[PDB]
């Protein structure tokens, strides 16, 4: 319970709400939690659920990972480092997922959302998977607005963690798809100052960070020592006036606590 | 002018590009914002921070001293040292292969997302990606140019106070307004919008869906400098920073005492003198 202490201290330090849930990957048992059932904006962490839905379609044969999508200047929105470079040659579904998950490319996420019918459809995907809490209502970049008490584009730590576990280990996705999803998360490029910074050598981590307005910051992860994941950890925070670095630091320290008492 | 402190803000600082390390917090006279990294010039030496996946922070030995200017793009970095342009980082599109004419006599540089530009004896020299025509220099920009800047899919230049613009024009970001055909002192290129500074007045054109060209009243006179990110802009007036576009604003820390500004794709930087 020293991680719980650190989480509560993170709220003290940031002057904001922090939601936390640590699950045992195997049994799917809750090992520790804080504000597990309160809602928080997902921000880019929803992109892992989005690609989960895409892979489900690939598995059912309604989509191809190699299918190439061409888009136009009209599709671009901010924070789209990869997609802005492929206006001419386009990008495949696989490349779009890699960009959305590993670089938080907003346009990539919007393009993929279109392949499934929009945000309501992702929410439909979540419902039929057994997650009646998690909801996506808007597209990028609006969905990161995080206006207080607004439930649009939110999830609960326990809901997101459960859904993440179902996607990574359940029978929902084929073995090949489960492995591609976790591969994208392991290749995450924008989460170094978070859980990864508290990680000693030889540890395995596959994650997805998220950043939004009004202090919203978050991360979902599957990690474990000896190059093998063994626990799901979800952390969300919102409302803080602190710098991004100060918020990264608090999440990092929560990570250190998890590791030191693992 | 050597800054005594530096303030960076805007974006999610996902790559650490908006965290100016202690060593660059003072004594720096210039900063260049890249997509995943930042560069600073201190006593002629190039400093850097952020992500280095493409080697944009693996400083060539020659940049350790005597550098006069710097610029940054998506995957590369540029330095101007005694008329010579030095480049490093990602080169998938030839943006770091400096042509012979840009190895001496150059008095200014600018980086585009995947391109590089040098100004020498009034002539703009460009290299790197050209899939949007951003590196095919118009005949007009090959003589008499006094200022230049690179955008994501575009580039701009000032010739006899008139703007010359090329590359993508999907949103009219390259259609120069009658008002910017003379008296212009500087230009800045956004992803889908463009800026010109004319005798203290900020003129903007191109996309406006995210308010990029909705110039605050205060920025219509007395502005000494401008800068553009991809979807937001900056203006400097009497030491006070003004920002607009994509809900960007200027924190109280840059409301006074700023001597120069820099706009990266997402992160803004203010050098307080
Ligand atoms: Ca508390
Ligand atoms: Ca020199
Ligand atoms: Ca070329
Ligand atoms: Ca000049
Ligand atoms: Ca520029």
């Amino acid at each position: 319970p020293e991680t719980l202490v650190k989480v509560k201290d993170a709220e003290d330090q940031l002057g904001a709400r922090v939601g936390y849930i640590e699950l045992d990957l195997n049994s799917g048992k809750i090992l520790e939690s804080f504000r597990p059932e309160e809602r928080f904006p997902m921000m880019s962490t929803f992109k892992v659920l989005l690609c989960g839905a895409v892979l489900s379609r690939v598995d059912a044969g309604q989509e191809q990972l190699g299918r190439r999508i061409h888009y136009s200047q009209n599709d671009l929105v901010e924070y789209s480092p990869v997609t802005e470079k492929h206006l001419t040659d386009g990008m495949t579904v696989r490349e779009l997922c890699s960009a959305a998950i590993t670089m938080s490319d907003n346009t990539a996420a919007n393009l993929l959302l279109t392949t499934i019918g929009g945000p309501k459809e992702l929410t439909a995907f979540l419902h039929n998977m057994g997650d009646h809490v998690t909801r996506l209502d808007r597209w990028e970049p609006e969905l990161n607005e995080a206006i207080p008490n607004d439930e649009r584009d939110t999830t609960m730590p326990v809901a997101m963690a459960t859904t993440l576990r179902k996607l990574l280990t359940g029978e929902l996705l084929t073995l090949a798809s489960r492995q591609q999803l976790i591969d994208w998360m392991e290749a995450d490029k924008v989460a170094g100052p978070l859980l990864r910074s508290a990680l000693p050598a030889g540890w395995f981590i596959a994650d997805k960070s998220g950043a939004g307005e009004r202090g919203s910051r978050g991360i979902i992860a599957a990690l474990g020592p000896d190059g093998k994941p063994s626990r799901i950890v979800v952390i969300y925070t919102t409302g803080s006036q602190a710098t991004m670095d100060e918020r990264n630091r608090q999440i990092a320290e929560i990570g250190a606590s998890l590791i030191k008492h693992w | 002018v050597a800054a005594t402190s530096v303030v960076a803000w805007g974006g999610n600082n996902d790559w650490g590009e908006a965290t100016v390390p202690a060593e660059a917090q003072s004594g720096v006279d210039a900063i260049a914002g890249g997509y995943f990294h930042g560069l600073a010039l201190k006593g002629g030496k190039v400093l850097g921070w952020g992500a280095n996946l493409n080697g944009q922070l693996t400083m060539p030995a020659a940049t350790q001293s005597g550098v006069d200017a710097i610029a940054a793009g998506n995957y590369h970095s540029l330095a101007l040292k005694d008329g010579e342009v030095i480049a490093w980082g990602g080169n998938e599109d030839g943006q770091t292969t400096v042509p012979a004419e840009a190895r001496s006599g150059v008095d200014a540089i600018a980086a585009g997302a995947w391109a590089s530009y040098a100004l020498k004896d009034g002539k703009v020299i460009a290299w790197g990606d050209d899939s949007d025509g951003q590196t095919t220099v118009p005949a007009e920009a090959q003589s008499g140019v006094t200022a230049l800047d690179g955008g994501v899919y575009t580039a701009l230049a000032v010739k006899n106070g008139g703007v010359i613009a090329w590359g993508d024009n999907y949103f009219g970001q390259t259609t120069v307004p009658a008002e910017a055909q003379s008296g212009v002192d500087d230009v800045a290129g956004g992803i889908f919008h463009s800026l010109a500074l004319k005798d203290g007045k900020v003129i903007a054109w191109g996309d406006n869906r995210y308010k990029q060209t909705t110039v605050p009243t205060e920025a219509l006179s007395g502005v000494s400098a401008i800068a553009s990110g991809e979807w937001y802009s900056l203006a400097l007036k009497n030491g006070k920073v003004i920002a607009w576009g994509s809900s960007r604003t200027a924190p109280s820390s840059v409301q006074s005492g700023v001597s120069s500004i820099e706009a990266g794709p997402n992160a803004a930087y203010a050098l307080k003198g």
